[PDB]
């Protein structure tokens, strides 16, 4: 006789995944966000399904269908705002997870780090694409701007924007193809998340100290289930606070207007989780260089495993690196704020300077600070 | 002179509070795990006890009391000779490969 | 039928923010009227005069309704 | 938005009556509420008798 | 630009709700003031019942208007009295007709007008009570009107509401400020019908969050009690 | 010690534990719904279509 | 890394693998031109420019 | 990578207690608050200044933009 928990194949996989998987005891709350992301994935996908059950992707019905969901459908407004604020919370958790990975040297798990970068790319694409679906003024106009950014690509680039648009500009074909891709992509995210978990489970998670915790490992089920339950409950507390008291808080009011291609909005801006890289795009004058900087602003995460030079993996014992990391976080907040604001004086200079400081901190200040760090500790 | 800055940094680092020597904090790459395997029994046992105690402390978020902190002058670089030997052997192998 | 808004607005006229705003507005009025062709439009100090007045009003008016 | 009526707008060319924005006859705007000039498409002048707009 | 103030709306409280009597009065304002030029097609007389009118009142209100719909046996579009199924009547048949009728400008759909303008009701109210005389040095083309709150400082809408512009069914004075308040709160209800429910949605959850959080956390600490009290000893030979 | 007898009579068995949860869910939903709703119209008395329908 | 790849036998490996990798590059270029039907290149080649 | 052969350790003695015999919140406020102040003091000097400079630059940018929108007496 043998345990069904660790002899049945599905149950054996689940057991080795999150029942009897050894875990560091000193894991802080910063790791809970990982599970939160998974929760914020499922809570998204399910809701999306219900939205897809009352959404008719067409330039003559998209806004009307969304309105019909909001008003007429029994408890449809709650699903819609749940979806929007859940995407926002998903990006909050994603950014916090990336910050944790940077802080505690979690990028030493190279395969997991690269798979996470791919997941992050896919999530940005999914959210950008999904924001088109309500077909508001902001949706259509922002989509036009972002897709037209691909015209800067040399040679083929112009043809590409005709290919993505499904024609001469963003129209019904673009809307329906965006709907289809928005449907398919989250399942690719789920598969990539499974692969990301496999890679991490091969080596095990990293404690805040950075030292290997093989000597002190605790089973996952008795402890790190209820802790993740508490984390998910707190995330739900925040998310339903947003949905039930300030539904259209982060979303721009201009979306609640039929997409009229005869009137440019006063300011065309993406989501708050998109304004930082869009501000980076704004900063560079050259169009092609702008797109290169925009893509590099996220692709630079892959370079992080190579740029690490300090002998300590984590940052608990590197105060100078901690100050640099917080300078980077403040710089990202400045990028978001600048992206919100129009490209005028002095926002132009502030955005440019913060854009340079972003790459300068990531590529230069952190490694040089790490060299000084090693020199300061006899090694 | 620089040793004052070094002592200030050691105080501001944090692993002295957790009762960790310097070599307990180094990232475990291939050279480092090989050196750890190369350690003698007594040093390895003290190292693993120190690391386990530190992980306990940061799990509870209680820094170890003031008086028995690892002093600057009492910090011994036990891993350093073994790590230097490992690095030298690896460098010699790479030179032979070239 | 007099309005609550007009009397609340009149009472909100006599506070020092709106006093300085009205003086600045009158100075721009005489400046622009005196000069034959000038793009200087007294819109902006008018906007500050508003911004004082409507805030003062909004603090009180809803109780009168 | 809206549509500028032609043969109006002091300068002579165009006039948008929604919020009274007069336009330069050449296609630009001399001044008015409208921020920038009227958009010009990628038209082609081949065979003037039969002119195609892209 | 000059943005709106922060008027203390009765529904602006964290767990407050709109005054439904004022909803009904604002809807009367919408019917007898701006329903001749503005459309609120996204809402129907069905939404009216249960929040501002009863079933019989809604039925009478619906039959008071005439809606042309359906092809008859001969195929002609016949007009019939409106019913609860019908949405709000559209004053103009097609948008181009509306623009050509007024000045070329298009009266925006009042269904989502409050949720679309930065400032909400405080904006629209400020506009309605903000009809001013153009300042010195600003010319006015005959047909436009000056409103500081409107972006562009020139609105293409004549002053809609003023004193005694209507006669409320209840009997409250029809003064301009009261009319503006009622119509603005009605437009807030129309833009976000779930508002009241959302507030009732939140309160329970809040009390629920006052009960699950201290429990689950405690349970977590209970399950952590083994580790947090764990004591170690080193006994080398 | 009320908790001791409560545990010994209705908490030791997981089956009776689940019965306690399922049965108490009925009355907790009952009482919580009523209390929260009462608080809600207490804060918003006279502004709902429940305290003014008698007028119309 | 930098120095560990900078050796005599490493440049020997590079010289050995230059032909195969270089003409793998030609394989890829020809495949790209083929798949995309690149008229800029395919026009010059004979018997295929007739397809245009 | 599973329980049974994770690593090697000797001469380590560890004790703990049942969750049903010890308090779940042992003086949650007696040492919890001093611990919070200690950690806050440890991290404040390295956390705050990057955020305070952001606060200053945000305020300066907003005020300068407002001033630029004002007319410049011409
Ligand atoms: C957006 C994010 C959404 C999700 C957020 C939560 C995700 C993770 C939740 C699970 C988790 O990490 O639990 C452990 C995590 C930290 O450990 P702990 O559960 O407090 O256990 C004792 C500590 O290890 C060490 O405790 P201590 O020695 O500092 O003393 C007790 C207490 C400080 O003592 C007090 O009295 C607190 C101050 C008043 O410490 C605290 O951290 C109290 C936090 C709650 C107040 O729990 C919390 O932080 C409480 C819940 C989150 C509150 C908000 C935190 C910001
Ligand atoms: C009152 C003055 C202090 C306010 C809090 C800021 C502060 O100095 O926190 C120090 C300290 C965090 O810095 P640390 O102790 O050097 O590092 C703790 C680790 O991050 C590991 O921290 P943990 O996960 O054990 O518990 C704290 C953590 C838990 O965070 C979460 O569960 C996620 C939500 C926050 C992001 O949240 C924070 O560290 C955020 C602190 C600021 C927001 C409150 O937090 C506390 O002492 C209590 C935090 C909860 C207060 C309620
Ligand atoms: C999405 C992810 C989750 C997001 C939300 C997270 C927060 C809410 C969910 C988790 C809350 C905490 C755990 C709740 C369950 C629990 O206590 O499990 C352990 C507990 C066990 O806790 P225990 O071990 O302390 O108590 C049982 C042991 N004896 C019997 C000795 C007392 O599980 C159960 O009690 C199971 C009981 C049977 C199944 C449920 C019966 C009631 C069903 C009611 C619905 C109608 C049918
Ligand atoms: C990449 C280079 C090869 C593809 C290319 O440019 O044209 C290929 C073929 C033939 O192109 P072509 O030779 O007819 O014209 C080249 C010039 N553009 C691309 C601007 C029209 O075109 C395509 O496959 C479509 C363009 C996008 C390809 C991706
Ligand atoms: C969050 C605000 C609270 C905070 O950061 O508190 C400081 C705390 C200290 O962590 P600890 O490792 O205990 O520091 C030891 C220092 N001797 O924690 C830290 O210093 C580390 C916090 C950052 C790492 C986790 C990521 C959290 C989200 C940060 C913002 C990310 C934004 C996007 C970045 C890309
Ligand atoms: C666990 C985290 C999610 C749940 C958080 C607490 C929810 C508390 C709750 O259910 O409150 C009741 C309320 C619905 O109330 P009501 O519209 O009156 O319907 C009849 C209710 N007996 O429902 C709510 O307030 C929230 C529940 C519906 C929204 C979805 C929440 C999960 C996503
Ligand atoms: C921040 C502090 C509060 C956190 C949330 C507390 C929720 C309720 C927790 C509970 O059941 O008890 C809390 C407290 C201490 O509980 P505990 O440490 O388990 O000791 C029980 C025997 N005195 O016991 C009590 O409050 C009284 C229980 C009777
Ligand atoms: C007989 C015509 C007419 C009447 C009556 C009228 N409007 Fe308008 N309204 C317009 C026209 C035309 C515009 C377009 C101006 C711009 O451009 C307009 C613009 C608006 C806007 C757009 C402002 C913005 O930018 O957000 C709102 C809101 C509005 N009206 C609400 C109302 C309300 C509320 C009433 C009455 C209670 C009302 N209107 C009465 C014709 C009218
Ligand atoms: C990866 C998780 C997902 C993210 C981040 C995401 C993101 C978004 C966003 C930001 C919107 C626009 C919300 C708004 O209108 O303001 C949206 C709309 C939509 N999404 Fe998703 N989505 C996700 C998963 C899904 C899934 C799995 C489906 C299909 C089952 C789906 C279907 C829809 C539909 C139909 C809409 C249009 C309705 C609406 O806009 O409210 N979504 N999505
Ligand atoms: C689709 C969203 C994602 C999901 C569902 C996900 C899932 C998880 C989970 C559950 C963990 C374990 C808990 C934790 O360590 O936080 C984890 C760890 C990790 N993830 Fe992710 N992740 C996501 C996105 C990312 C991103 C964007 C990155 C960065 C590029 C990333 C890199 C990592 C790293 C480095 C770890 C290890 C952290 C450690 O061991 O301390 N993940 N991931």
């Amino acid at each position: 006789m043998t345990n069904i928990r660790k002899s049945h194949p599905l149950m054996k996989i689940i057991n080795n995944a999150f029942i009897d998987l050894p875990a560091p005891s000193n894991i802080s709350s910063w790791w809970n966000f990982g599970s939160l992301l998974g929760i914020c994935l499922i809570l998204q996908i399910l809701t999306g399904l219900f939205l897809a059950m009352h959404y008719t992707s067409d330039t003559t019905t998209a806004f009307s269908s969304v309105t019909h969901i909001c008003r007429d459908v029994n408890y449809g407004w709650v699903i819609r705002y749940l979806h929007a604020n859940g995407a926002s919370m998903f990006f909050i958790c994603l950014f916090i997870h990336v910050g944790r990975g940077l802080y505690y040297g979690s990028y030493m798990f190279l395969e997991t780090w690269n798979i996470g970068v791919v997941l992050l790319f896919t999530v940005m694409a999914t959210a950008f694409m999904g924001y088109v679906l309500p077909w508001g003024q902001m949706s259509f106009w922002g989509a036009t701007v972002i897709t037209n950014l691909l015209s800067a690509i040399p040679y083929i680039g112009t043809d590409l924007v005709e290919w993505i648009w499904g024609g001469f500009s963003v129209d019904k074909a673009t809307l329906t193809r965006f709907f289809a891709f928005h449907f398919i992509l989250p399942f690719i995210i789920t598969a990539l998340a499974a692969v990301h978990l496999l890679f991490l489970h091969e080596t095990g998670s990293n404690n805040p100290t950075g030292i290997s915790s093989d000597m002190d490992k605790i089973p996952f089920h008795p402890y790190y289930t209820i802790k993740d339950i508490l984390g998910a409950l707190f995330m739900m507390l925040i998310l339903l606070i947003l949905v039930l008291f300030s539904p259209d808080l982060l979303g721009d009011p201009d979306n609640y207007t039929p997409a009229n291609p005869l009137n440019t909005p006063p300011h065309i801006k993406p989501e708050w989780y998109f304004l930082f890289a869009y501000a980076i795009l704004r900063s560079i004058p050259n169009k092609l260089g702008g797109v290169l900087a925009l893509v590099a602003s996220i692709l630079i995460l892959i370079l992080m495993p190579m740029l690490h030079t300090s002998k300590q993996r984590s940052m608990m014992f590197r105060p100078l690196s901690q100050c640099l990391f917080w300078m980077l976080v403040a710089d990202l907040i400045t990028l978001t704020w600048i992206g919100g604001q129009p490209v005028e004086h002095p926002f132009i200079i502030i955005g440019q300077l913060a854009s340079i400081l972003y790459f300068l901190i990531i590529l230069v200040l952190m490694p040089i600070t790490s060299i000084i760090e090693n020199n300061l500790l006899k090694w | 002179w620089l040793e004052g800055i070094r002592k200030w940094y050691y105080n501001a680092a944090g692993f002295n509070k957790l009762g960790l020597m310097r070599d307990d904090t180094i990232y475990e790459d291939d050279d480092v795990k090989e050196a750890i395997r190369r350690l003698p029994e007594n040093l390895y046992n003290d190292r693993v006890f120190r690391i386990k105690r530190a992980l306990d402390l940061t799990m509870r978020q209680q820094i170890l009391p003031k008086e028995q902190w690892t002093k600057y002058e009492e910090d011994k670089f036990y891993l350093e000779p073994y790590l230097k030997e490992v690095i030298r052997e690896r460098k010699e192998r790479e030179e032979w490969a070239k | 039928l007099v309005d609550p808004l007009t009397t609340v607005r009149e009472q909100c006229e006599q506070i020092e923010k709106c006093i300085k705003a009205r003086e600045r507005l009158e100075l721009c009025d005489q400046r622009v009227s005196s000069r034959s062709q000038t793009e200087e439009d007294c819109t902006e100090e008018l906007f500050d005069f508003l911004h004082a007045r409507d805030h003062c009003v909004a603090h009180k008016l809803f109780n009168s309704l | 938005g809206c549509v500028p009526i032609a043969n109006a707008g002091d300068f002579g060319g165009y006039y948008c009556p929604c919020h009274g924005s007069h336009y330069d006859a050449s296609g630009r705007i001399r001044k008015g509420p409208a921020p920038l000039n009227l958009e010009v498409p990628t038209y082609e002048f081949t065979s003037d008798d039969l002119v195609i707009v892209g | 630009e000059l943005h709106a103030p922060s008027y203390p709306w009765s529904h602006r409280g964290l767990l407050s709700s709109l005054d439904h009597t004022s909803i009904r009065r604002g809807f009367q304002v919408y019917k007898q003031v701006c329903s001749s030029c503005h459309s609120m097609d996204y809402v129907a007389y069905r939404h009216l019942v249960g929040v501002c009118y009863t079933e019989e009142e809604a039925k009478a209100l619906a039959e008071e208007v005439e809606v042309q719909d359906g092809p008859n046996e001969d195929g002609e579009m016949f007009m019939r009295p409106g019913k609860l199924s019908d949405y709000f009547p559209k004053p103009y048949p097609n948008p181009e007709a509306a623009r050509a009728a007024n000045n070329g400008a298009l009266p925006p759909d009042l269904s989502y007008i409050v949720r679309a303008r930065h400032g909400g009701e405080d904006y629209v109210f400020s506009l309605l009570t903000g009809y001013c005389e153009p300042p010195t040095g600003v010319s006015l083309r005959e047909g436009l009107y000056f409103n500081p709150y409107f972006p562009g400082q020139a609105i293409a809408m004549a002053p809609p509401i003023y004193n005694e512009v209507l006669e409320f069914d209840d009997g409250t004075p029809a003064t301009m400020s009261q009319v503006a308040k009622d119509v603005c709160t009605f437009l807030r209800w129309a833009s976000e019908p779930e508002h009241d429910h959302r507030k009732r949605m939140g309160l329970k959850m809040l009390m629920m969050m006052g009960l699950l959080l201290p429990l689950v956390y405690a349970m977590k600490r209970h399950k952590w009690s083994v580790l947090k009290s764990r004591k170690l000893a080193y006994r080398p030979p | 010690t009320l908790t001791a007898r409560l545990y010994s009579l209705l908490f030791r068995r997981t089956s009776t534990f689940a019965l306690t949860i399922a049965v108490g869910a009925l009355f907790f939903e009952r009482a919580f719904d009523q209390g929260a709703d009462a608080i809600y119209e207490h804060i918003n008395q006279g502004k709902l279509w429940k305290h003014i329908k008698h007028k119309y | 890394m930098l120095s560990r790849f900078l050796g005599p036998r490493y440049r020997e490996l590079a010289r050995n693998w230059i032909p195969t990798a270089s003409m793998w590059g030609a394989v890829g270029a020809v495949g790209l031109v083929w798949a995309t039907d690149w008229r800029l290149i395919l026009d010059w080649v004979p018997y295929i420019n007739g397809k245009f | 990578r599973e329980f049974g052969h994770l690593t090697r350790m000797r001469h380590v003695i560890t004790y703990s207690l049942s969750p049903f015999e010890q308090r779940a919140f042992p003086h949650y406020f007696t040492k919890g608050i001093p611990n919070v102040l200690r950690r806050t003091r440890a991290c404040i000097l390295r956390v705050a200044p990057p955020f305070v400079v952001f606060y200053l630059v945000y305020t300066w940018g907003t005020q300068e933009f407002e001033k630029s929108k004002r007319k410049n007496p011409a």
